[PDB]
RNA sequence: AACGAGCUUGGUGAUAGCUGGUUACCCAAAAAUGAAUUUAAGUUCAAUUUUAAACUUGCUAAAAAAACAAUCAAAAAGUAAGUUUAGAUUAUAGCCAAAAGAGGACAGCUCUUCUGGAACGGAAAAAACCUUUAAUAGUGAAUAAUUAACA
RNA sequence: AUUAAACCUUGUACCUUUUGCAUAAUGAACUAACUAGAAAACUUCUAACUAAAAGAAUUACAGCUAGAAACCCCGAAACCAAAC
């Protein structure tokens, strides 16, 4: 016993300090607590990335309910919003819906507005000035 | 000379400043971690 | 935006009409985070602790002017 | 199984991508003969370049002051 | 570790900034040995880091307490009361500056 | 072997204020190295709980069971060094506040089997703790009132925020 | 066995030796074992290049 | 595990004792003293490795050359299965061949 | 108290090409083909791979022309590797899809040759098919395969 | 994650092992302590002196001397000697 280690009561420690909240064995045992830490880690580690793909389809989900309400599908109220210049992402709008209400209605009106406005430019052919809304600013 | 006149500036040699020169020496590899462990290189 | 009008840019605003300031309160860094890649022999060791640098921003006035 | 229709307009469109690629690909600026030579000068500077490098390893030059250095971990407040 | 430690909301101590804003750190101090070699890189922060930082920040009271001592030790105090404290040993000047500068933010 | 249930009675509080409410007193007394089972102890130590001293020196002595008579023993004593070394006015001013039974040092020994085998024999031992303290057992736990249970529910629905937005 | 400024016999020795290769040779300098190293085997050159400066 | 629950009592090592204060005097007795003695022979040690330096196959064979013959029946067995385990060990095992 | 030949001690740490095991972090590169062998549960060599060093052309491509879609390859160009020297192993059973022969100028089946793969996304199933240059924090964003078919 | 312990969403134990696949097949009730890579011929790196190096015998057509740097554990059926 000339070399033994006298410190692995704190090494054993790092370990059961991560396990306290679980139930069972698991909590208190090392050979049980160190497995089930791990997986504890792991999960962690892929749900970083997957709190950025759900909290995206609940915004997805109020949008469709916040433009249903005036009449409008989700994917006519983003796609004529970008079409008329105005970019706001999917994370604003669900705030804008919920806290702004009025707001909203004007985004819902405008939005509407160009769907209408392109359907007129298809169904009128040729050279006819398009809709004041539809009328597409240039940066250069 | 120069070089001289910097080590009278410098402290007091003792055996604790006692370094071997650079690259002298080798790290020896035991077989306590992952790399070297396991299987151990059989 | 206000309780009875708003301004939106196409698809930004003119720097005249909108003037927003903010101050720096205080900056910091994050809460220890864990990375653990999935991986076989997973170990409890091959875990890095990722902390990120933080700044905290309080936006103290919005002004608006009549240029429209 | 059947074929889905959005499978087709997906591979449809990438056919598309590929066809034109077939006419900017047919019209060659300069010849065959037109090219030899033009770019010779650049290319042996290059690998000049790779040469001086492989042909320059060396070991590093090394400094009293560098060890002398070392004691200066035993420095003090009088 | 998210579902295994505490959270909580953004916050301010008292609204540092609709007013005044207002520094938090309140008091730094540092232990230090006279002849140490872990304390070497802090002797270095001493000599000359030490008065530029108490001019730049001069709501954070410095004390330098040189004694006898094995670890040197940085001990900071806010205004809510709040401690932290921050093992320096064997550490550059250059890691001491930047380490304090992030205890006054 | 850690013997801090016997230490417990010496501790010594500081004089009351003139208007303080008088501190009800407290008592520990056990027995170690009883010959049974702290398992089947238990069964004993939970049925006393949260009774008086002759509420439960009557349910005792009509029981079977064999740690009936030790119990009682040890809630005679704890009875009786309450008088007189804890000032304790009187005996029917008492109530078990805590009682539970706790594991032994054992002995080893050979259970014989049938075909030149065998098995480990423990011959079991256990410790028995009571605490009392001097006052009528506080009131049992009144079960909650349905206007209790939907007062919760609607208290439930209150605390609702909407979540992950600002 | 180099002594005083090791630094200006690399100098030197890197001029004299330049026009013969044509380029610059690669060295080091051992200054705490106060050597110079050369690559390539120019000992013939080197040691008349000593001989004449009388070292 | 478990840890002690109160401190080990102090170690207080004396610097300047007589053997610390005067260790590697006479270190170069040979070079300075017109090599008279050599260095190896002021080493106090076992007879068969006073300034000598081998594997342990090599310093079991050396332990019994110098005192084979004064050894005990028990000890010179235990170091001629000794050597004969190492034998076979250095001479016929290992990784490299 | 288990005799195809008792038991105890010693030889003895018997020997085992066989089974099992072989304890800190981090960065990086990284393959089951040919030959012989009482050989096919092994080893040795070639080939591959690797660390260092030396100095100079290497890979894709490679017109005409040969020997007949290959074996060979010149000017070019796109591009950065290739050769030699010193040291060193493990490895020497694949798995599945898709192509082409060849066994009965068959399919299959067994082989042989070339190609590709080893998701957190998709295909009721889902290591092998399809989309995917490494890994990092963010309550950003544009996208791929696919989410069956309306004959 | 959350206002909220549980409800909601995501997720086919570990090691060894088989092909680079397991819903396989081995091994683990749990805790504490113990429990398995070792050698310098050749090479690399670092220095001392240098047609010489080495504190006797050694090597040399830049060598020579010194330093550092390496190759596990458990388990048979058996065989022989001598007692009992
Ligand atoms: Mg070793
Ligand atoms: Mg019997
Ligand atoms: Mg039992
Ligand atoms: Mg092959
Ligand atoms: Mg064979
Ligand atoms: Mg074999
Ligand atoms: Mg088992
Ligand atoms: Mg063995």
């Amino acid at each position: 016993l000339r070399n033994r280690l006298t410190d692995r009561y704190w090494r054993v420690q790092e370990v059961l300090k991560h396990a306290q909240h679980f139930r069972g064995r698991k909590n208190r045992c090392y050979r049980l607590a160190v497995r089930a830490v791990t997986r504890a880690f792991v999960k962690c580690t892929k749900a970083r990335r997957l709190k950025k793909r759900n909290l995206r389809t609940l915004w997805i989900n109020r949008i469709t309910a916040a433009s249903q309400e005036h009449g409008l599908k989700y994917p006519a109220f983003i796609v004529n919003l970008i079409k008329c210049q105005v970019e706001l992402n999917r994370k604003v709008l669900v705030d804008l819906a919920i806290y702004e209400p009025k707001t909203f209605k004007s985004l819902a009106a405008l939005a509407k507005r160009r769907q209408q406005e392109g359907f007129a430019a298809a169904l009128g052919d040729g050279k006819e000035p398009e809709g004041i809304f539809s009328r597409v600013v240039q940066y250069h | 000379g120069t070089s001289l006149d910097l080590l009278r500036s410098l402290p007091r040699v003792s055996l604790a400043n006692l370094k071997p020169s650079p690259n002298s020496r080798k790290r020896e590899r035991r077989p306590r971690d992952r790399r070297r462990g396991r299987k151990c290189g059989r | 935006g206000a309780d009875n009008f708003t301004l939106l840019g196409k698809p930004l605003l003119r720097k005249e009409l909108v003037r927003v300031e903010a101050t720096v309160i205080e900056k910091t860094e994050s809460w220890p985070k864990i990375n653990m890649k999935f991986r076989k022999r997973k170990n409890f060791r091959k875990k890095k602790i990722i902390v990120n640098p933080q700044t905290i921003l309080r936006i103290n006035t919005i002004e608006i002017a009549p240029r429209l | 199984r059947t074929v889905s229709f959005q499978a087709k307009e997906s591979m449809i469109r990438r056919l598309e991508v590929e066809a034109e690629n077939h006419y900017w690909l047919s019209m060659p600026y300069m010849t065959a003969e037109q090219e030899c030579g033009h770019a010779a000068e650049r290319r042996a500077q290059a690998f000049e370049a790779i040469k001086a490098a492989a042909t320059s390893k060396f070991p590093k030059h090394r400094y009293i002051a560098d060890q002398l250095d070392h004691l200066n971990i035993s420095k003090k407040w009088s | 570790t998210g579902r295994g430690t505490s959270s909580r909301f953004l916050t301010s101590v008292l609204h540092n900034g609709l007013g005044r804003y207002v520094q938090q750190l309140q008091r730094l101090s540092l232990s230090l040995s006279r002849d140490a070699p872990s304390s070497r890189g802090a002797r270095e922060f001493v000599e000359r880091e030490v008065t530029d930082f108490a001019r730049r920040n001069p709501g954070v009271v410095v004390y330098v307490n040189p004694r006898p001592c094995a670890m040197p030790r940085i001990v900071a105090e806010y205004l809510n009361g709040a401690v932290r404290e921050e093992n320096v040993n064997s550490k550059s000047v250059e890691e001491i500056k930047s380490l304090v500068q992030k205890l006054a933010d | 072997i850690s013997r801090k249930w016997e230490k417990k009675n010496k501790i010594v509080y500081p004089p009351q204020l003139p208007g303080e409410p008088r501190r009800p007193a407290e008592i520990y007394h056990c027995r170690r190295q009883i010959k049974y089972s702290k398992d089947k102890m238990w069964y004993l130590a939970k049925m006393i709980r949260g009774m008086s001293i002759d509420q439960a020196l009557a349910q005792l002595e009509f029981n079977d069971k064999k740690g009936a008579q030790i119990i009682k023993e040890v809630l005679l004593e704890a009875q009786d060094m309450a008088v007189r070394d804890h000032n304790v006015e009187f005996r029917s001013n008492l109530h078990i506040a805590e009682s539970t039974s706790g594991r032994g040092q054992c002995l080893k020994r050979i259970r014989y089997h049938g075909r030149g085998r065998f098995g480990i024999m423990e011959k079991v031992y256990c410790h028995y703790f009571v605490k009392l303290v001097e006052g009528p057992p506080p009131p049992p736990e009144v079960p909650k009132t349905a206007v209790d249970h939907a007062k919760d529910y609607i208290q439930q629905l209150r605390s609702r925020t909407i979540i992950h937005t600002l | 066995k180099v002594e005083g400024d090791i630094w200006a016999l690399q100098k030197d020795v890197e001029e004299f030796l330049s026009p013969l290769l044509g380029k610059t040779p690669i060295t080091q300098v051992n200054e705490v074992t106060g050597t110079l190293r050369i690559k390539g085997y120019f000992d013939e050159q080197l040691k008349a290049w000593l001989l004449e400066k009388g070292f | 595990a478990f840890v002690r629950l109160t401190l080990p009592p102090p170690k207080v090592v004396d610097r300047w004792n007589e053997k610390r204060a005067l260790f590697g005097v006479y270190d170069n007795i040979g070079i300075l003293g017109n090599f008279e003695k050599h260095p190896k022979e002021l080493i106090k040690g076992p007879v068969w490795l006073r300034g000598w330096r081998g594997n342990e196959l090599q310093r079991c064979v050396r332990k019994k050359k110098f005192v084979g013959n004064r050894m005990f029946i028990e000890d010179l067995h235990n170091l001629n299965k000794r050597i004969s385990y190492l034998y076979k060990h250095f001479n016929r095992h290992g990784k490299y061949r």
